[PDB]
């Protein structure tokens, strides 16, 4: 699970890689999403694929 | 003395090598033959 | 605050004779060295780069050696069209100080 | 084609203000280096002044303040401004345009002799 974020111009991600369960495709509960790593491009991206 | 303790989100870290006296000619602001064709600082050069 | 200045300053000899050139420099200096024949009146010419390939039109008499501060230059036989002057200066550090250059005439 | 001519100066009054024009064509003036050197009749070489590329002007200290440079796109054409000029400046300017580390200035352009005597 990842968060891919621009905080002012830079570009961060928020990234978490757990073991799950697959059951009714939508577990209950909680969880938190702890950063990765900033790369400071500060240039306009148009698309991503 | 506050470079220890002052924000920044990037530092550009430029390294390379060259001839020893043209160091202190890499400043900001200031023009040689390094300055137009291999690396010149920006007029708002704020580093070391 | 570099000044370079010539080790020989006035030296004279007659067609054919040996000439002998030292090019120092106050702290080391590399591959900003020229050697150059500006001649009386007429306009400089830039004939030996490098100090160890020779130019289209130089002759092969004239050799170039030396790796760091001091470069040295020969001349095996000295000929009329070599009266000039020859200029080896440091254009790498501004101002620009003026050497004492080796004016070479024939007799 | 590749041609430097110079224009410029004669027996003006001391302190009265010419103009050099440098007229060169074959190179590009804004993305090279170039350098003015004055020169005494029967003299050796001078070096006066250097001009680098993107409007960057520096002198000797005696010259700090000699030129007024400007420059046109119209035919790649240097002009240079001195005003009041000084009596023993009397000589032949040039100038030149410097390869600097892969082979230093080999040919020379016109130069023109400039009197300033009283």
């Amino acid at each position: 699970e990842f968060v891919f974020k621009n905080i002012d111009g830079y570009f961060k991600i928020y990234s978490k890689h757990t073991p799950i369960n697959l059951v009714r495709d939508l577990p209950q509960g909680f969880s938190a999403l702890e950063p990765l790593v900033d790369l400071p491009i500060g240039i306009n991206i148009t698309r991503f694929q | 003395t506050k470079l220890n303790d002052l924000c920044f989100t990037n530092v550009y870290a430029d390294s390379f090598v060259i001839r020893g006296d043209e160091v202190r000619q890499i400043a900001p602001g200031q023009t040689g033959k390094i300055a137009d064709y291999n690396y010149k600082l920006p007029d708002d050069f704020t580093g070391c | 605050d570099i000044v370079m200045t010539q080790s020989p300053s006035s030296l004279s000899a007659s067609v054919g004779d040996r000439v002998t050139i030292t090019c120092q420099a106050s702290q080391d200096i590399n591959n900003y060295l020229n050697w150059y024949q500006q001649k009386p009146g007429k306009a400089p010419k830039l004939l030996i780069y490098d100090a160890s390939n020779l130019e289209t039109g130089v002759p092969s008499r004239f050799s170039g050696s030396g790796s760091g501060t001091d470069f040295t230059f020969t001349i095996s036989s000295l000929q009329p069209e070599d009266i000039a002057t020859y200029y080896c200066q440091q254009f790498d550090n501004l101002p620009w100080t003026f050497g004492q250059g080796t004016k070479v005439e024939i007799r | 084609e590749v041609q430097l001519l110079e224009s410029g100066g004669g027996l003006v009054q001391p302190g009265g203000s010419l103009r050099l024009s440098c007229a060169a064509s074959g190179v590009t003036v804004t993305s090279n280096y170039m350098s003015w050197v004055r020169q005494a009749p029967g003299k050796g070489l001078e070096w006066v002044s250097v001009i680098y590329s993107g409007g960057s002007t520096y002198y000797a200290d005696s010259v700090k303040g000699r030129f007024t440079i400007s420059r046109h796109n119209s035919k790649n054409t240097l002009y240079l401004q001195m005003n009041s000029l000084r009596a023993e400046d009397t000589a032949v300017y040039y100038c030149a345009r410097d390869l600097r580390e892969a082979g230093g200035m080999d040919v020379w352009g016109q130069g023109t002799t400039v009197t300033v005597s009283s």
